[PDB]
Order: C-alpha cells, then sequence, then structure tokens
C-alpha cells in the first residue's frame, strides 16, 4: 500500500474483506495453509511495516469492522469497529490483531461463497488519519509492506483440494 | 480487564529480525484466549492419507 | 439394546484399525473463552506446537377457576408490568440452557433495562369471523405463511404491506421495525451479533359471556411447512399457551435463545416467531360487539451484543 | 485562627438557645440508596413515625525528549486505540472522586463498550494565520463564545451553523450530533438524566522542522466570562495539556464527571466543553503547507442512564 504526502484525511488506501475470496489468495504462507483445509477459526496477525524514511511523520488508522452486509464507505465509519491509530515514526512495524469476532465457532472457506454468514468474519481497511509530513528534500511519497500470519489461537481442519 | 486506559501497551514492533510477532495485542473489553490443536495439521497425518 | 453401532458417543483407539474399522465419531471440543450463548444463564495466549525457527402447571389436585373469580398474576420486567385478575397462564416453554465458551473475545454491551423490558408490539383487533387456524396481526406485524418472496433486506416496505392481512410477527424483525429507536435496536443495528431470549404475551378482555380461545405460538425457524403445521392438530408440540375467554383474560410464554450459532446474525436471521391463532372462533353474546381488541406484547431477555462497527439496519 | 465563626461543620445545641445565638449552620444528609454521581467508582420500605389511626509529570530527574527519540505511549477504551512514537501529555485532569446514595431507585442502564469508546469526533484544520488564543473547531463543532443566541432546542440548525468559524465542542451535544446513532446517543434520547467522564485526544502530526503549540482545554460549565478567560492567561486553571510540536504529536486529557445534581438532565446541560485553542502560532518550515490536519477524538467513560421512557431527542 501506497502513501503520499498529498493523501488528505479521511483518504482510503487499502481494503480487504476477512473471507476465503481475499485470505486464501494473498500470496502468503498461511493463505496456502488456509485453501488446503476447508475451515478455520482463531485470531489473525497482521504487520504493516514502515518503510518510509526516518524523517517523515503521520498517521494510517487500521479499522477492523465485523461482518455486515456493507463494507465502511468513509473512514468515521470504519472507525466505529475495532480499530487502532498508528503513529509511522516509532518501533518499524505495527502489530495489529484481527480478533475472531464471528457468529459461529469455526468459518467456511468456500471461494463459491465468501459473503456467507458462515464464512466472513468483516472487513479490514486502512485510512489515512494523519497525512504524511517531513522535511523539504525528502521523499514525498513512503510505501507501508502489509503482512499476515496466523494467531496463536488460528487453526484450520477437514482438508480439501486447495481452493484456488 | 479495564474499560478504559490512559497509559495502554503500545502496539508497535520490528519484522525485520526475521519472526512475526503473533502475540494477540492486549486491548480493553477484550479477552484473547487460546484454542485446542487439531490432528489435522500435523504433517506426520495429513501426509498418511493417500493422494 | 440394538444390533446397530449407534456410537461410543466419542472416539476409541479400537474403531479404526488395520485390521477393522468402525463407523467413525467425533469427540467435543474442549475451548477456552467467555460464557454465553444460553440466555439467562450467561455471565498470555500461546501456541502448543514448537517452530522450526524457535530453540405442576395442570393438575386435578389443583383447579384453576374461570374468569369469575380471583385468581391475580403479574409478569414484570424493567419498569413494565402486565396485571390480570382471573387464571392465566404463564410458562417457559423451554427450560434454560447451560451456556459455552464464545469464539469472539470481546466483552459483550448490555441495553439493560432500557432493551429487556416489556414492549408494547402491536394492537390488533380479533373478530368471529375468523375461522380455525386464522393467524391474526395488525400494522406492525408481518404476512409470512412462507410462500412470501421476501425481497432483502427484510427492512423493505413490500415485504410488510400485502394485499392481504398479515399473519406474522418474526423475532426481533417485528419488534425493531416497532421500535427503531430503541436501546436495544441501537446496539442491534450497531453489531454484527446479538444473544437473548424471548417473552410475549397477549391481553384480550371479555366479559364472562364472551366465549373462544386464541394460542399463543412462538414457532422456530418459520419456514412454508412449519406454519402450516403449526395452524394444524400437530402445532401444540410448538410452545405454546391458550388464552381461553372461560377463564383468562391473558396468556404469557417466554422461549429461551435458540440458533444454530451461539450469536446470531443481525438483520439475516429470525430464530423465533410469534403466531396469535384461533382455536375457537369468537363466540360473542348477542346485541354486543362482533369483534374484541387484543394487545401483543414482546420482551427480549437477557440481551447481549457482540462485534461493535459501523451501523448497518435490518 | 481566625476571629470569626468559620462554623463547626454542623449543628451543636449550644448555638441556638434562648440566652444567645450564633451562625446556624447545615449537616451532612444522611441517606439510602444505590451508589452512583461519581464516574469510574459508582458501582422493605416503612417509615419512621406512627400515625394516628394505626395502633510526577513535570519532573527535571525525569526529562522526556523531544519528537526526534523514541518514546512510545498508548491510549485504550472499547476497541479503540491510538498510538503514538514521540513524548505525548496523557492526564486524568482531576482525581476521580467518592459515590454518593441515588435519589432514584431505578437500575441504569449501560452502553458498555459500544457507547464507552474512543470516537472520532472531529477533523480541522490548524493554519499560521491563527494567532494566540484561537479557538479551533471544524463541522462537527459549534461557535461558542458566549454571546450567541442559543434557540431551543440546541439541535437547531442554526445554532451549529454560523458566519463565522464554529470554536468549541459541548459534550455531550457535539458528540450525541457527530454520532447519532450510537448506542449511547440512544440512551441519551430514551433517558431524562445521564453520568459520565470524558476523555478527549487530538492528533497534529508535524515533522521535526515544525513549530506550534495547542492546548486542549475543557471547561466545565461555558459561559461568556469563562470562555474568554480561558483565552486569557489564568486559563491554565481550567484542566489542561498541551501539544507542542517540538515534543508531541498528541495529547490526552481526561476528566471526571461534574454537575449540580447526581445525574445530568438530558438534551439540556452540557457540563464539560472542549477548546483546542493556539498558544503558539503553528511556524512551519519554508516550502511546506502552512497549515497541518488535526483529529479531535473524544471518549465517555463510565456511563449509566436513569430514568427510562419515550424518545425525547436533543
Amino acid at each position: 500500500v501506497p502513501w503520499t504526502m498529498a493523501d488528505e484525511p479521511a483518504e482510503r488506501l487499502g481494503i480487504f474483506p476477512v473471507s476465503p475470496s481475499a485470505i486464501a489468495g494473498t500470496g502468503a504462507p498461511i493463505s496456502y495453509v488456509i485453501s488446503l483445509f476447508s475451515q478455520w477459526r482463531g485470531e489473525l496477525a497482521a504487520h504493516l511495516l514502515f518503510t518510509g524514511s526516518a524523517q517523515h511523520y503521520g498517521r494510517l488508522v487500521v479499522c477492523y469492522t465485523p461482518a455486515a452486509p456493507q463494507p465502511p464507505s468513509t473512514m468515521q465509519e470504519a472507525m466505529r469497529g475495532t480499530y487502532t491509530v498508528w503513529d509511522v515514526n516509532a518501533a518499524s512495524t505495527l502489530e495489529f490483531t484481527i480478533p475472531f469476532i464471528s457468529n459461529s465457532y469455526w468459518k467456511t472457506v468456500d471461494v463459491n461463497n465468501p459473503d456467507a454468514l458462515l464464512s466472513t468474519t468483516g472487513y479490514v481497511s486502512i485510512w489515512v488519519q494523519n497525512p504524511l509530513v517531513g522535511p523539504h528534500t525528502a521523499p514525498a511519497s513512503a510505501l507501508v509492506q502489509a503482512f499476515i500470519s496466523a494467531g496463536e489461537s488460528f487453526n484450520v481442519r477437514l482438508m480439501q483440494n486447495p481452493a484456488l | 480487564t479495564l474499560t478504559e486506559d490512559l497509559d495502554a501497551p503500545q502496539d508497535t514492533g520490528n519484522i525485520e529480525n526475521g519472526a512475526a510477532d503473533n502475540s494477540p495485542q492486549p486491548r480493553t473489553t477484550f479477552d484473547y484466549t487460546g484454542n485446542p490443536l487439531p490432528p489435522d495439521t500435523k504433517l506426520e497425518n495429513f501426509f498418511s492419507f493417500y493422494r | 439394546n440394538v444390533t446397530t453401532d449407534v456410537g461410543a458417543n466419542g472416539w476409541a483407539p479400537t474403531v479404526s484399525t488395520g485390521l477393522g474399522d468402525g463407523p467413525v465419531s467425533a469427540s467435543a471440543d474442549s475451548l477456552p473463552g467467555r460464557s454465553g450463548g444460553a440466555s439467562s444463564e450467561k455471565t498470555k495466549v500461546g501456541s502448543r506446537f514448537s517452530k522450526w525457527w524457535e530453540p405442576a402447571p395442570s393438575s386435578t389436585a389443583n383447579p384453576q377457576p374461570s374468569l369469575i373469580a380471583l385468581n391475580p398474576s403479574a409478569t414484570q420486567s424493567g419498569n413494565a408490568s402486565i396485571l390480570t385478575g382471573s387464571t392465566a397462564p404463564s410458562l417457559l416453554a423451554y427450560p434454560t440452557a447451560t451456556p459455552v465458551p464464545l469464539p469472539n473475545p470481546d466483552e459483550p454491551s448490555q441495553p439493560g433495562p432500557s432493551g429487556d423490558r416489556t414492549w408494547l408490539l402491536d394492537t390488533v383487533t380479533w373478530s368471529q369471523e375468523f375461522t380455525r387456524g386464522w393467524n391474526i396481526a395488525g400494522s406492525n406485524g408481518m404476512q409470512w405463511t412462507g410462500l412470501e418472496s421476501l425481497i432483502f433486506p427484510v427492512s423493505t416496505d413490500t415485504n410488510w404491506t400485502s394485499t392481504s392481512s398479515p399473519t406474522a410477527y418474526p423475532l426481533p424483525f417485528s419488534f425493531v421495525r416497532a421500535y427503531p429507536d430503541s436501546s436495544w435496536a441501537a446496539m442491534y443495528n450497531t453489531h454484527s451479533m446479538w444473544n437473548c431470549g424471548w417473552r410475549v404475551q397477549v391481553t384480550v378482555n371479555g366479559s364472562q359471556f364472551h366465549a373462544g380461545a386464541l394460542i399463543l405460538y412462538m414457532v422456530p425457524e418459520a419456514t412454508t411447512h412449519a406454519i402450516q403445521t403449526a395452524r394444524d392438530n400437530a402445532g401444540f408440540v410448538f410452545p405454546y399457551v391458550i388464552l381461553n375467554l372461560y377463564e383468562s383474560n391473558t396468556a404469557t410464554i417466554e422461549v429461551p435463545y435458540i440458533s444454530p450459532t451461539p450469536n446470531t446474525s443481525s438483520g439475516l436471521h429470525a430464530p423465533w416467531t410469534f403466531y396469535l391463532q384461533v382455536l375457537s372462533p369468537l363466540n360473542p353474546p348477542p346485541s354486543l360487539p362482533t369483534s374484541l381488541s387484543c394487545s401483543i406484547y414482546v420482551t427480549p431477555v437477557d440481551s447481549s451484543f457482540h462485534g461493535l462497527r459501523y451501523l448497518a439496519p435490518q
């Protein structure tokens, strides 16, 4: 996810549903394990690595909203769910936990029906809280590398032919 | 657990070291608990089935 | 006492072997977490594997009198109370169950007395022209025989406005539409999942000269076949209480939480549905009104909401 | 140590006599009831008379570094979290008080995590053209210098839309208008009285080359004279935290519940009001924007609502 100094507040930089349509095809090691099985549960560990400059400052709010018919349209609407306002100039990576706020004990890994009640837990989105700032002659843009891995309570069962 | 906290633990680490911090970050009004390990993921069990 | 294998209610070592195989069974999942699921009863993380990189209601002994005699009772919830002066049925249809560990870690948001209270759901008329198995519903009710094509979302006006009279009261769909500004509905439209029981009471005041009976049905997962069987003779398998004008002027029925999941999805699932149907057609005295007014009440019991996020109505 | 009588803090027999009289004093009323009033700390009837018919934050030993150095902290409430990587003020302005017995017997309705959470109150711009004592507010704010003729009810659009820029954030008036569909506002419009504390945080990200300071004021009972003195040199008597760009990118301030009554009337009283004013005008580096964006957050602390009745908005 790219982030420039021209990006104004409440600007969306990224959004993905926590459903087998996305979490099983990210390209990450966890997505392959999820695709091998039919059901999954537990917390998901998201790591947003700020690969910008040490002179850069700003804030990116990471929001996790549980399951809904329609995804969040604005920043303040996304901030109504579990969120964390992240100041980029501190330690390099942001440790954002995606909680398993689910209707059932297990979630289905069916790419044909990702928006099902027993499939998706919600949406995770990135918004510009405070604009990227820094001194003159510093880079006008800063890339944020979004990593995703399994939490300590993550599990998968019932094997199948790779979903994708 | 507390409902609000003025001096909460920060949530920024470093993934450059080679390992991901997979521990659930503490949050107010949240109670993170572990889950029992299923036998489906064990390579000794997974590869015992024919393909 | 059977030749067949009913299962040993678990996984045994002698079941699956290289010499012989028996029917495989599933064991109970032992999970930690917050106690929930069952209404009225609900009150450091490390992985367990090493990494490669790391180093009596009905009794002849106690006969209940007719409408004439004094036999008062009451039902209270929140700041609401409903009284009666004659024999009245008031039963929890099923006993409350035991709580279960929840998969989600977030703490629930409770409406409290402002939400868990007895609300005036609807006011409807009961005429003598209605025959056996006639489901009665008013302005806040919905025509639901199971054959109606529900346009999503259920809040669409075409679902509640029909060419014929309404018949059902889908919970919480009818409750949220009747009171959209209530604290229960406020959390309902803000949370992805909910959990609570339901209590429905109906008051029908008739003189000692009036005759007729109404059945208060609580139908789980109402579908075409289920609704039609509730109208029939076998319908009494479902939770029920009869409001007989011979002895009663009101009847109360309460049911605990039910769902395939420990928490029900908001705006997309109706676990319980109320049905006020006629058993014995209204038989009013001559020179008196041919119809009696009925007041339907609804009560959510022990509510909890999980998964807070933006406002998404039903 | 005074010639005058300051009072014995109570009623004594020797004070009022037929031979001499002293200044009368009031004693403490010993009352039973539910514990309330103080936020973050709150957790058979017979008459006693016979009837006639009856038979360190600032210390040189611990200097806090500038914006350059790593000095992280966080503020959490509900499912909301706000992080920082540099020195940041985070103080409860006043210590929480002891609970008191309530005059009303009804049990409170609590919004819980859905209500007590950190909400994005408003997003506003901070330009260098603003001088000393310039109160900053955005779309969700209100122009309140104390001279504006507020048309009742406060929800009237003319109160929030003015010819000049807004200045204040009246609590809960601004919070309820920003999020009218929240569980806190749902109970607010349904209950005649409420009780909770307030936490306000502001995030202003500036580079190591930016200079300027903003003061986060929490003004009790904001009136003409009070608001103008908060702009002046003596304003620091009120709860305050300074957001200095030299060291900070955010500043947090929390205040407990205050009111003449144990419970504040809904839609008719604003105990606290937030004021984000300029101490040192923004001094941005050349060839860079002449204005920085600010994000204002609001957090109700330990909420309780009494007196449930119909829906009456502010």
